[PDB]
């Protein structure tokens, strides 16, 4: 109707652009069948779980900055006192 | 063919907010940017709102912002919440910029919403300023001494463009009067390039955290993630409700609340918070033009990301390098904006430069090596599984 | 720098205001503006608390309507122009004590009396830096000393404040009769100042308990519905059928 | 009440059925039938639709 | 442009391949694609005219079970879950069935890019 | 009776519905001003204007 | 793209939405061929005569009579409130 676009990526239902598919099989349920919240402590425990013991040590080795900070500020408060001028 | 998808100004709703494909696997950290459009609608309505009320002069402004605390129905709330939000626009805006750097969303197709990102972030920080020194207490008025002065730095012309920015010789009534009405328009610009930064995107579509194609599965917007944004909207609001009911003077320095006087120089000449690593990168050059053009380079950087990643992978997920080294990049971003908060002292000096170095030397050095260098581990070790 | 150019650090202490649901102690208040009008208003200015301002906190209509009329204003021109004099009325502000900055100056030594409207709000430490500055004036140490009318306060930034200490023993008589000592008196008058800083405390803390609360639910709510709309996809099957030739 | 339909049928557009009516007015599917089937205590009660018209499903 | 490791480089002296063999194994060990059940070339971006083209030159079978695996990988990302330790990719069937033929393509395309910038030197 | 009642009467048609959701958050609005006065009442005893009146007002 | 849109009018170039023509031949010359101002004075002033001539009175009338009773008010307002109006 209006014009012919670019190249794209996303198309719309139906001519996503994605590539043929076969042999997929796909099941849900209503949402009024399934109980809420089923399922639920234990499987967040569990990835919590997982997630502090494998992206754990990226994120604590956040351990170097704090110690450097610190060491700066008692250093910076030491220097300026009456025996840090001698 | 129903109403939504005949009507001209419904079918623009609808290809956007209701029925528009999306990746179904979209973590919560893809919420922030329905944040910071709530965000800027609250900010443009309380400052309308809050416009109504204020005399824009050096002798008047001071005791007009008083007179709205103490006198005007419920202008403490005005007040608080116009702080408040814009101090939660740059915690926001930082959440959304490192989402979009952990992932790679910077790589292609989505190029162009990056730049105009960058474009948009760099009129949000020239929005907050002439905001925060519309109310000349003592900071406003010895920052905007300090930082308008630095349009001194360029070759020729140089104190031509601080005179005419002043309106005079010092900052008097025509700088307050320019930066009142400045600070009213640039808003309605944000918006628009928020606007164009939506329709850049909506051509490809959003990015997963695995960092594959998604046209496999795609799920509506409508009934899903028009729900998955509700929680963080009202946790905003819980976060932001706390701090206007109970500690509303909570990011502001003691130093705020005094008649701005010419005479006595404060101790620490210091911007807001959301901008001290720039001011501390600014600081760390002994060199005057040099400070400036690194204080630039500082946020034009992101411009250059595209073309340093040299990685097959589109994301950090994949890269055990990368997430070391972001969490690094951001620990020395938080040690850069508390070296710029504190004074300038004798160890303070060195930590700061180091930080500087370090900062400057992430985005040009690492990034490429550590890709490469994952890019070949992984290539020899699949090589070498055959035989 | 050095911390006798940095002052020493202040004291905590515990006050009515900071708990999270409790509001200001009133006859605290009453005190202090008391200790603040017969002790503070001959040097310091607070040309933003209007005499509306204290009935319901501190006094009644007609009580402040007394006092109020006391003392005298200018009252603009009258006829054959001129400028005359009027008795005070129920919305003039508090009467500044001197004209001009100039005047202010001119009379204690060189120093300025700063205005104490937002005093308690522009200073590093609230009330607690306050409070211990009004009753830390001390006996010099060994080795420093004082120029004549210089007064030595550790709190001070610089440990030497121009300002001869102000409150004494039994300087004030309360209306209720409390026993009136330095401590009690500078408490009172901390009180009276932080809540001219920041007179709306009250009504502030009120609503955000009720806002906290509606929040909380609503938040609660909205997860659980979160959690229950999106439940025909976190629990998929998927199956793959192998599309033999 | 719902009815059948078909593109093949002879008087496709004169059909008193308005699911039939707005199908055919705009090419939305190729036919549809309705079925009630039941069983000794329990049944179904619903539409077939087969389509070629892909993207307006 | 595009990426550039230089396995190849190394792979001249055995010295070296030895030496990092182990590195390499912990560090394909650390990424961790294989406990999604994906193949180290899904990965790969395809957004480009050259990788599009290569996609249509796959086998039937090699391009379903990409999917599957892909829309498998998907629905485990949406739940926050891994596969059991007896699912996980084993190094036998992580090859490269996507380099050869992208490899093709932009060799063909590299080939073209000559003719143009012919010249006659006379 | 039982839950279809319910469902028949408020959550069947949408203006039943909205009706419904503007009568409770009417209601719901004087009840949670009602707690909130009572729990700030109760939360301060002895440090009110009018509970501190009668020790500066009457000796006058 | 798709997005499936609704129904206009207008469409675009290749497709305007009109009826099938036939047999309708076009001559055009080229802008640098032609001479502009070449025969601008004649037929415009002719142009402007037939429409003088054609319009004409379909505004020379309400105007008339506006302008008739504009003058008759202003002149009767003045008089009336004068000496010898209100007498
Ligand atoms: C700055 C730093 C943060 C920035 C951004 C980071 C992420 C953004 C935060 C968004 C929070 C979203 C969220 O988790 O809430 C929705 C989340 C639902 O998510 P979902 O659809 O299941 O999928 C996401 C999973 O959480 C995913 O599950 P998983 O398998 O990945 O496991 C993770 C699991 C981990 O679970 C556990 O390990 C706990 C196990 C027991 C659960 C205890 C109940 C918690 C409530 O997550 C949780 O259960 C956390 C939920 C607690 C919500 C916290 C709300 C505020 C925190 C937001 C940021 C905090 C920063 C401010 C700090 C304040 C001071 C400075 O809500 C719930 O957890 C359900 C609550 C049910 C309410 C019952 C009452 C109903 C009454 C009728
Ligand atoms: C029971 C005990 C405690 C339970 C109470 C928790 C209740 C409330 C917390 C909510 C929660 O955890 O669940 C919501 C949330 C729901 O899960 P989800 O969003 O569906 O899953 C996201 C991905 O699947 C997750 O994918 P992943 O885990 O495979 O990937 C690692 C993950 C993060 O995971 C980690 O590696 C860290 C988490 C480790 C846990 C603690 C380890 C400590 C040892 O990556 C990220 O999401 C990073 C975000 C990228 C950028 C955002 C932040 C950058 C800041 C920007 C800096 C400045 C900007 C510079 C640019 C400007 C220059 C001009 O759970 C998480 O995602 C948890 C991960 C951490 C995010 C929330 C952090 C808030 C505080 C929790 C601390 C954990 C202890
Ligand atoms: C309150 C508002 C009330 C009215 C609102 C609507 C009025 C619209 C605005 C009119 C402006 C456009 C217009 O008519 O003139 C454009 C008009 C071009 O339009 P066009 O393609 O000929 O179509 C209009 C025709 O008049 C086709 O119409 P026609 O064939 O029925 O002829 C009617 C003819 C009327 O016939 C005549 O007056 C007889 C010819 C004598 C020419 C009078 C002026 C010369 O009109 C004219 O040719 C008028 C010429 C100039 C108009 C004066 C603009 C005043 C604006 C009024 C306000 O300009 C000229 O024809 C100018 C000719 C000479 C210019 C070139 C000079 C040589 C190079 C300079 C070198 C020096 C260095
Ligand atoms: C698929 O992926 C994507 C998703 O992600 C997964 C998405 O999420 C989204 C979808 C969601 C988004 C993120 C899109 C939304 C974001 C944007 C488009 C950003 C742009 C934001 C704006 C343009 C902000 C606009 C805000 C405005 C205009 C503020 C103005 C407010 C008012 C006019 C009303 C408030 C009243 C005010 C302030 C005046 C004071 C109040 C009074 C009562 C006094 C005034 C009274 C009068 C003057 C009386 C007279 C009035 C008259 C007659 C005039 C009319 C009335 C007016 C007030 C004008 C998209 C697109 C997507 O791609
Ligand atoms: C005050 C702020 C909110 C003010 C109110 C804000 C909400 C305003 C209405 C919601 C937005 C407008 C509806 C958009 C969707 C729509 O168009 O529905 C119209 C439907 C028919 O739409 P359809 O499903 O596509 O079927 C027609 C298809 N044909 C046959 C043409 C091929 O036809 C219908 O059955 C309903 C038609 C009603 C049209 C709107 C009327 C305007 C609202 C009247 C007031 C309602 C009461 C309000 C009480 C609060
Ligand atoms: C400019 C006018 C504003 C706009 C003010 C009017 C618009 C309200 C904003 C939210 C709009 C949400 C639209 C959701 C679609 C919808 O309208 O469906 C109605 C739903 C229930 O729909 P249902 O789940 O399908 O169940 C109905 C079952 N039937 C009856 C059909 C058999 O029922 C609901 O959605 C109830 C939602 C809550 C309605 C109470 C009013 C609260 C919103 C107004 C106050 C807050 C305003 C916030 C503004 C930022
Ligand atoms: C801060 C203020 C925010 C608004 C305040 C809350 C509004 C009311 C929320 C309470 C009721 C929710 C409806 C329950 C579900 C339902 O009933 O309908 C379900 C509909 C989907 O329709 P469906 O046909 O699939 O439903 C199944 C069959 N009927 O999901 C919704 O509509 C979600 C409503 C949320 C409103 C949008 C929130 C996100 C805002 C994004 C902001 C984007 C940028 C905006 C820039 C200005
Ligand atoms: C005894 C009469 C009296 C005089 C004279 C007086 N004040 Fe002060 N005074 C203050 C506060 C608070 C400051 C601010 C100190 C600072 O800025 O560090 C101050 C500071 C001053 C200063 C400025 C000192 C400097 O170095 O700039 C002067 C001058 C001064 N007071 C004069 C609270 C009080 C209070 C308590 C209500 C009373 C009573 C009081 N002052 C009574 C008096
Ligand atoms: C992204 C948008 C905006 C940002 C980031 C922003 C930021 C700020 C900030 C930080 C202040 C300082 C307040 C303080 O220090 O107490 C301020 C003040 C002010 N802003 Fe905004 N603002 C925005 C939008 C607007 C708009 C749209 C208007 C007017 C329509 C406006 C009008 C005002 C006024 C009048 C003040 C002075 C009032 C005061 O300081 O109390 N602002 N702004
Ligand atoms: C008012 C400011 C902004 C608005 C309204 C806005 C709006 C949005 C929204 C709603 C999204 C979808 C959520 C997401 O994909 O994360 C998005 C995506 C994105 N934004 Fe923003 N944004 C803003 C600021 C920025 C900034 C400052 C940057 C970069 C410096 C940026 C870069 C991006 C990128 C790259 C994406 C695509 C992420 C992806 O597809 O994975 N945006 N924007």
């Amino acid at each position: 109707g209006g014009a012919a676009g670019g190249k794209t990526y996303l198309g719309w239902w139906g001519h996503l652009g994605g590539p043929k598919q076969k042999g997929i099989i796909t099941y849900s349920l209503s949402p009024f069948q399934q109980r809420p919240m089923a399922g639920f402590f234990k499987t967040s425990t569990q990835n919590m779980f997982r997630r502090v013991m494998t992206e754990g040590l990226y994120v604590a080795i956040f351990g170097i900055a704090y110690y450097i900070y610190c060491w700066g500020k008692e250093r910076n408060e030491f220097l300026n006192s009456k025996h840090g001028r001698h | 063919m129903k109403i939504l998808k005949s009507n001209p100004f419904l079918a623009l709703a609808n290809n956007y907010m209701i029925d528009a494909p999306e990746p179904s696997n979209i973590s919560y950290f893809w919420n922030f940017g329905s944040l910071l459009a709530c965000v800027l609608v609250i900010q443009i309505v309380i400052g309308i709102l809050l416009a109504c009320f204020y005399i824009p002069n050096m002798d008047l402004a001071f005791l007009s912002v008083e007179r709205i605390v103490r006198d005007v129905n419920y202008g403490f709330l005005l007040r608080a919440f116009h702080a408040n939000g814009a101090s939660f626009f740059f915690i926001f805006l930082y959440l959304h910029i490192g989402r979009g750097l952990y992932y790679g969303s910077y790589k292609y197709p989505r190029t162009m919403t990056w730049n105009i990102g960058v474009i948009i972030f760099l009129l949000t920080i020239i929005t907050a300023f002439l905001g925060y020194c519309l109310p000349a207490n003592q900071m406003s008025f010895w920052g905007a001494t300090v930082i308008t002065n630095l349009l001194s730095a360029v070759p020729f012309i140089g104190d031509d463009l601080v005179h005419l920015l002043w309106g005079g010789f010092s900052v008097s009534n025509p700088t307050l009067n320019r930066f009142f009405s400045l600070h009213y328009l640039m808003p309605f610009v944000i918006a628009a390039l928020s606007v164009m930064h939506l329709i850049a995107l909506h051509t490809n579509g959003s990015s997963n955290p695995l960092g594959v194609t998604a046209n496999m599965d795609r799920i509506p917007m409508n009934p899903y993630y028009l729900i998955k944004d509700l929680i963080t909207i009202f946790i905003f609001l819980i976060g932001i409700n706390y701090m206007a009911f109970y500690n509303p003077y909570g990011f502001m320095e003691p130093d705020c609340a005094l008649p701005a006087d010419p005479l006595k120089t404060p101790m620490s000449i210091v911007p807001e918070w959301y901008l001290l690593p720039f001011y501390a990168i600014l600081r760390a050059i002994p060199n005057f033009q040099l400070g400036v053009i690194a204080m630039l380079l500082s946020i034009l950087v992101l411009l250059l990301l595209p073309l340093l990643d040299f990685s097959a992978i589109r994301g950090n997920s994949f890269n055990p390098f990368g997430k070391f080294f972001f969490w690094t990049f951001v620990a020395d971003f938080v040690i850069l904006a508390w070296i710029g908060g504190s004074h300038p002292e004798n160890v303070f000096i060195t930590i700061g430069a180091i930080a500087t170095i370090f900062y400057f030397s992430y985005f040009f050095i690492l990034i490429p090596v550590y890709t490469i260098l994952g890019n070949t581990l992984i290539d020899l070790n699949l090589s070498s599984i055959k035989r | 720098g050095t911390p006798k150019e940095e002052g020493l650090h202040f004291i905590q202490h515990d006050w009515p205001q900071s708990k999270v649901l409790s509001g200001f102690d009133h006859a605290s208040l009453r005190r202090g503006f008391q200790v603040y009008r017969e002790v503070c208003s001959a040097c310091h200015s607070l040309n933003l608390i209007a005499w509306r301002h204290l009935v319901g906190v501190t006094h009644t209509a007609d009580e402040a309507k007394q006092m109020a009329s006391e003392v005298e204003y200018e009252d603009g021109p009258d006829d054959e122009g001129n400028m005359f004099k009027r008795p005070g009325k129920l919305s003039d502000f508090l009467p500044p004590p001197y004209p001009n900055v100039e005047a202010a100056r001119a009379s204690n030594n060189g120093a300025a009396p700063p205005d104490l409207s937002c005093v308690v709000r522009g200073r590093h430490g609230g009330q607690d830096y306050i409070y211990s500055l009004l009753t830390g004036y001390t006996e010099p140490p060994a080795g420093v000393e004082v120029p004549d009318g210089m007064n030595f306060n550790p709190f001070f930034p610089g440990t030497q404040i121009a300002m001869a200490r102000p409150l004494f023993d039994d300087a004030v008589e309360f209306e209720d009769g409390t026993p009136a000592t330095t401590a009690q008196a500078a408490k009172d008058v901390v009180n009276f100042l932080h809540w001219a800083s920041e007179p709306e405390l009250d009504i502030r803390k009120k609503m955000g308990f009720q806002v906290i609360t509606v929040l909380t639910i609503l938040t609660a709510l909205s997860m659980w519905y979160k959690r229950f709309k999106w439940t025909p996809i976190k629990n998929r099957k998927i199956f793959y059928q192998r599309p033999i030739k | 009440i719902i009815g059948n339909w078909d593109r093949a049928m002879g008087a496709s557009p004169h059909l008193s059925s308005r699911l039939s009516t707005i199908v055919q007015q705009h090419q939305l599917a190729n036919s549809f039938m309705s079925f009630s089937t039941s069983y000794s205590d329990t049944g179904l009660w619903g539409i077939y639709l087969v389509t070629e018209n892909l993207g307006r499903i | 442009m595009k990426p550039v490791s230089l396995a190849k480089y190394i792979q001249k002296s055995p010295f070296l391949t030895k030496l990092l063999l182990p590195i390499s194994n912990a560090y394909v060990h650390l990424s961790g694609y294989r406990k999604y059940g994906l193949r180290y070339d899904d990965l790969m971006l395809e957004e480009n005219d050259d990788t599009q083209k290569a996609l249509s030159r796959l086998p039937k079978m090699e391009s379903y079970d990409r999917v599957y695996r892909i829309r498998r990988a998907m629905q485990l990302s949406i739940e926050n879950k891994i596969l059991p330790k007896s699912e996980w990719t084993k190094p036998e069937e992580d090859y490269h069935y996507l380099r050869p033929v992208l490899a093709e393509v932009i060799a063909e395309r590299k080939e073209r890019e000559a003719f143009d910038a012919l010249i006659v030197k006379k | 009776m039982a839950s279809s009642t319910i469902y028949n009467i408020f959550f069947r048609r949408n203006s039943s519905f909205y009706a419904t959701i503007f009568v409770s958050a009417f209601f719901a609005k004087i009840g949670f001003d009602v707690f909130t006065d009572s729990v700030w009442k109760r939360a301060n005893a002895g440090l009110t204007w009018d509970e501190v009146k009668p020790r500066f007002l009457n000796k006058d």
